[PDB]
């Protein structure tokens, strides 16, 4: 991974994102969503992630 | 009503109203206007074996 | 043919109020957007 004082920054771009494989992986100890509740991610489209 | 079960330690956060996860999605779902209380305690010595 | 301001004013007042009513359908009042199809698309029901 990358340090905390120089974090990394990847600019995901035009693709097919499946936040369900994330959302249900049960391997994550913390999964908070703020602007938008998690289950509605696989039904929206943005400009950049 | 009293419902009883056993889960991992860090899955106790999905046992409430308006939650999501492998547990709350399809194992045990709490309505969004729940009324009762949720109680949980560690049981490592009883349920885990060598 | 070349004065009806009292009749023009009551027309103008009513139109100015009806426009202010519709122009309020695009304020947040302290929400994330002004569209219900945008709060029902990036938020869970709770």
């Amino acid at each position: 991974f990358a340090s905390v004082y120089a974090w990394n920054r990847k600019r995901i771009s035009n693709c097919v994102a499946d936040y369900s494989v994330l959302y249900n992986s049960a391997s994550f100890s913390t999964f908070k969503c703020y602007g938008v509740s998690p289950t509605k991610l696989n039904d929206l489209c943005f400009t950049n992630v | 009503y009293a419902d009883s079960f056993v889960i991992r330690g860090d899955e106790v956060r999905q046992i409430a109203p308006g939650q999501t996860g492998k547990i709350a999605d399809y194992n045990y779902k709490l309505p969004d206007d729940f009324t009762g209380c949720v109680i949980a305690w560690n049981s490592n010595n009883l349920d885990s074996k060598v | 043919s070349s004065a009806l301001g009292k009749l023009q004013d009551v027309v103008n007042q009513n139109a100015q109020a009806l426009n202010t009513l519709v122009k309020q359908l695009s304020s947040n009042f302290g929400a994330i957007s002004s569209v219900l199809n945008d709060i029902l698309s990036r938020l869970d029901p709770p």
